[PDB]
RNA sequence: UGAAAUUCUUGGAUUUAUUGAAGACUAACUACUGCGAAAGCAUUUGCCAAGGACGUUUUCAUUAAUCAAGAACGAAAGUUAGGGGAUCGAAGAUGAUCAGAUACCGUCGUAGUCUUAACCAUAAACUAUGCCGACUAGGGAUCGGGUGGUGUUUUUUUAAUGAC
RNA sequence: GUCGACGUACUUCAUAGGAUCA
RNA sequence: UUUUU
């Protein structure tokens, strides 16, 4: 039957459009510039907040994320790249400042402790079914004052 | 005029009355009090929002404290408790709140709480002719009991909003600092009644400040203790003596109900699907996708501004992806999962 | 879940011929009966020569990439 | 008026927007330039034909062609519709490689800055110096007018020789504000 | 009834030609540029020039006999820019306009299958 | 050229057509895809040798991994001695030196760019990421080989191949 | 000779971040 | 300030 090329389009374009994602990815993969990812990752997180992707932590949640940062302290100054980073006076410099206090930050947030949504739909359906013209616009009247495709048009 | 009706939806692009636009010509009221009743007809929200239109086509039954202490507030206190965010509802707490009173107390209750008199009875009479026409063209005698409705439900209140911004949706505000927080830098100590405002369609100034809107000293708001919300709906805007426009605040919008509503007026643009760490374009079919967009609300010569992002299904028509329906967090991420699967 | 002591015969026989439980090979050897003579001859299933049949001297099989190629009109049997 | 003809071949990756938009395509070429319009599906080319005794403007022809060659290079639709309504438009067209032997990845951001982050950086050129721009692979088309698009076309070859978009971006507010 | 000529179009950067000629191409029969139409050397590539160079040919080519030309319009080509610039396209226009029938357009630009060095250098050209 | 001027030009410039000569380079196809130890490699055809992967119920049987010493190759530029010398072009000269988005532009152009026989041995020679071996998730795209189908197409006699 | 390169010994500049309050 | 189906 015919519906077999129908079912070859559909392939065809799902294939054009694999190649489509895979030729941009393979070119951000290869920019690994600090300024570009640094403003890709701002732009997401403030979309993931703005509509609110990440679910609300339980208390138990939090409990459980404060406990191992207690028993590991990973976000103190004492790991492998603070303490390079501290005794060498890179630190003074304001970027790998940042970077530091931005490791701190993250750290210490884990260690935090008479009487008197539903989308509303506008469709046609929700509707106020009332029941109450051409003559009167008889009265306003007398009131006075794909074509070409494939051949020529 | 042409303008306001179309955000309406009483005339179309070309000024044709719609069969909205019809439908509104029917009713004693202004285009916008008649689209809030137009709305009004899910959940047996009618009743409420008879009151409120009634109460907003007559004029405020309520006496400022210019023209007039404890008492004041004490009558303020009641009426304000089915919303903190809401002038509108104040509006309804008072009108449906006389409906159990006795005719014989009617007066003292007027004079005890500050209330004009004449305005609530022609509210009242008002009432009444609105149930009547309804009653009469969707099928009639109306008694004082029928104007007897209980409290909303928190279900409903999030709807009359809705129903509400369907009448405002020109007439939506934003907080400044949220578009430009270096012009508006608020502070915990500033006073809520200077908290510079920008309403939707704004005319854009070299000064962005000649634009700002406050919070009018009669509001709910100057009282409510706490940072007010991110978008506010106004009723209209009056120059105080400081040379600072004051606006009529009605009632609080969130975000989603807000691009909801504006989705099918003019007021809403979508723009590219967004990309990364959980947004991400499910693809169904060649034609078909779901995705989140940021919506664009407002009208480049306004105050426009973005919404928050929401998760839509488009489809390509005629080459141009369109808008069907909005999902909610819990429908797209399960919609993740089943292509996976 | 699958029991790495007794796998599935159609999973070993997916199997690349080195990566199975114990390795064997993946070929056969085929009785190939000249059209000729009607004599048999014994055939590797991947010969890498051209096999003839010793009698009438006639080419049974061709090698190829993999599997040799059987000459047309030939008769064979697994053997 | 004399029977004259064009012929516009259509791209295969413009052939499908072509579908789309044809609705929007032969009103205007049929009714204000009076133009007999038509697609040889064998051939897939536009042709475009002067009727003798209905079309009344000579240029008509011609400036239908060039309507339907402007959407064929990537303009949109409305933007080549501005070919039919005015008679001063231009199509600029150049390469990258005329400009600055660019290969590999360096042909790649010579694009990407010419584009810059979601088009804001060709958007900035377009809306200051009053032109389109489409920006297809390493070839570059600019449409508008004459001293418009070359001021246009200074902007991107700047950008194309190194130089960084922030810098363009500020020249664009002064020519602008000139303008 | 119908006479044809080749008018050649050349596009430069800095100026426009056209160039009207018999089929064969050895026979001119009439040549003006942009230059020749216009007061300041800034303008010879205007559009404007281009206009007044179509319409002067137009207007000679009718009293020679020419009555259509087939157009052949050419960029500068080589290692620099292939398309017809906007004076090219302008002349084409005001040829239309003149009601000198139009026989048949094709671009005829030089393209190299591959061609010495450009002239800009590494850094590359045209600031 | 932002406007000019050095420049060519009634002994015919620029442009047009028919040819001819020289030296380079292989557009579009062209894709982080393919090949090579790396540097690198893109017109057709032939010759010479070389190579990975795959298939093998072929053969040897520890012959292997990493590697101071030592050796082969090593972009571009550059040096020695011939050849060539079209384009572009360090150096050098020269016009203009007015105007800040177009602010370094123009013209002539030596060495070079190309090649043969030797030197030099440096790169952001980059995945800013040693080599060998083992193990630890799913998905579908692509390149080379192999197996399987009672799949489409072609072979327009079949077929068998080839292409999907 | 207030000379160049190297070796050696020193000096110096880049430190604040979050929360609350006024 | 007015005022309206
Ligand atoms: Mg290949
Ligand atoms: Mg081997
Ligand atoms: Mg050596
Ligand atoms: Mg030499
Ligand atoms: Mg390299
Ligand atoms: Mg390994
Ligand atoms: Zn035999």
């Amino acid at each position: 039957p015919e519906e077999m090329r129908k079912r070859t389009t559909e392939m065809r374009l799902m294939r054009e459009l694999m190649f489509r994602e895979e030729r941009k990815a393979r070119r951000l993969k290869k920019i690994k510039s600090k300024t570009y990812r640094k403003i890709k990752k701002k732009e997401l997180m403030k979309n993931r907040e703005l509509a609110a992707v990440s679910s609300d932590e339980d208390n138990e949640d939090h409990d459980i994320a404060r406990a191992k940062e207690r028993m590991t302290l990973k976000h103190k100054t004492n790991s492998k790249w603070a303490k390079d980073m501290i005794k060498h006076g890179m630190t003074n410099d304001a970027e790998t400042r940042e970077e530091m206090e931005e490791m701190l930050r993250q750290g210490e947030r884990l260690k935090a402790k008479n009487p008197w949504d539903l989308l509303l739909t506008a469709d046609d359906s929700t509707r106020l079914k009332i029941v109450d013209f051409k003559q009167q616009d008889v009265i306003a009247e007398a009131f006075a004052g794909l074509p070409g495709w494939g051949e020529w048009a | 005029a042409i303008q306001l009706l179309q955000y309406l939806g009483a005339l179309d692009n070309k000024e044709m009355i719609t069969e909205d636009g019809k439908k509104m010509s029917l009713f004693p009221l202004s285009p916008r009090f008649s689209k809030m009743l137009l709305v009004s007809d899910e959940k047996a929200c009618l009743p409420y929002i008879v009151a409120i239109v009634s109460a907003l086509s007559v004029g405020d039954p309520f006496i400022n404290e210019f023209e007039l202490r404890s008492k004041f507030y004490k009558s303020r206190s009641q009426f304000s408790k089915l919303d903190k965010f809401s002038d509108v509802f104040r509006l309804l707490s008072v009108v449906s709140a006389m409906d159990y009173v006795p005719k014989e107390q009617k007066e003292i209750f007027m004079k005890k709480n500050f209330l004009r008199g004449k305005l609530m009875e022609e509210i009242v009479k008002l009432r009444k002719q609105l149930m009547y026409i309804i009653k009469s063209n969707t099928s009639v005698v109306i008694r004082n009991e029928d104007l007897k409705s209980d409290i909303p439900s928190v279900i409903q209140i999030k709807l009359l909003k809705q129903m509400i911004c369907a009448g405002f949706v020109d007439h939506v505000a934003v907080r400044a600092d949220v578009l430009f927080p270096d012009d508006a830098k608020i502070t915990n100590r500033t006073s809520i009644i200077n908290i510079p405002y920008i309403p939707v369609l704004a005319t854009r100034t070299p000064n962005i400040e000649d634009c700002f809107v406050y919070i009018h000293p009669t509001s709910i708001l100057n009282n409510l203790g706490e940072m007010p919300p991110k978008y506010m709906l106004y009723y209209s805007l009056h120059l105080g003596g400081n040379n600072k426009t004051r606006m009529n605040t009605l009632c609080d919008i969130a975000s989603t109900p807000l691009a909801n509503i504006a989705r099918k007026g003019l007021l809403l643009t979508y723009s590219k699907p967004l990309t990364g760490q959980g947004l991400k374009t499910v693809n169904l079919s060649p034609t078909e996708r779901y995705c989140y967009v940021v919506p664009r609300f407002g009208s480049d010569l306004k105050i426009g501004w973005d919404l928050n992002p929401i998760a839509v299904h488009q489809k390509k028509q005629k080459g141009q992806w369109t808008v069907i329906k909005f999902i909610t967090r819990k429908g797209f991420q399960t919609i993740t999962g089943e292509e996976k699967e | 879940v699958q029991d790495l002591l007794h796998p599935t015969a159609a999973s070993e026989a997916r199997k690349h011929k080195l990566k199975t439980l114990v390795q064997g090979p993946r070929s056969y050897f085929l009785d190939v009966k000249c059209p000729g003579c009607l004599n048999i001859t014994t055939v590797f299933s991947h010969a890498q020569t051209a096999v003839t049949c010793e009698s009438c001297s006639t080419i049974l099989c061709t090698p190829t990439g993999g599997k040799a190629k059987l000459s047309e009109g030939t008769s064979f049997r697994r053997k | 008026i004399k029977f004259e003809s064009r012929k516009i071949m259509v791209p295969p990756h413009r052939m499908t927007p072509l579908r789309n938009s044809w609705t929007k395509i032969y009103p205007p070429l049929v009714e204000h330039l009076k133009l007999q319009v038509r697609m040889n599906l064998k051939t897939k080319s536009v042709e475009l034909r002067t009727n003798p005794k209905f079309t009344t403007d000579p240029g008509a022809l011609q400036k239908g062609a060039d309507f339907i060659k402007a959407f064929t290079l990537g303009f949109d639709l409305d933007d080549s519709i501005a070919l039919l309504r005015l008679d001063d438009l231009y199509i600029e067209t150049f390469e990258v490689k005329d400009v600055k032997t660019l290969t590999g990845d360096h042909l790649s951001r010579a694009i990407g800055r010419i584009a810059g982050k979601d088009g804001k950086t060709k958007f900035a050129i377009e809306n200051a110096t009053r032109t389109r721009i489409v920006l297809a692979d390493s070839k570059i088309h600019i449409l508008g007018g004459f001293t418009h698009i070359r001021m246009a076309r200074e902007s991107v070859v700047s950008l194309i020789l190194g130089s960084p978009p922030g810098k363009v971006y500020g020249n664009l507010r002064t020519v602008a504000s000139r303008l | 009834s119908q006479v044809f000529g080749v008018a050649r179009i050349y596009a430069s950067f800095n100026d426009t030609f056209v160039h009207v000629t018999d089929l064969s191409g050895k026979e001119t029969i009439a040549r003006v540029t942009g230059g020749m139409k216009v007061k300041a050397d800034r303008d010879e590539s205007s559009p404007y020039a281009a206009m007044l160079a179509a319409q002067d040919v137009a207007a000679k080519c009718k009293e020679v006999g020419i009555t259509a030309v087939h157009v052949k319009i050419r960029a500068t080509g080589g290692t620099r820019t292939k398309t017809p610039g906007p004076g090219g396209q302008a002349a084409l226009r005001a040829l239309a306009r003149s009601g000198l029938r139009i026989g048949r357009i094709e671009d005829v630009t030089p393209v190299p299958s591959d061609s010495t060095r450009k002239k800009g250098g590494r850094r590359g050209r045209r600031l």
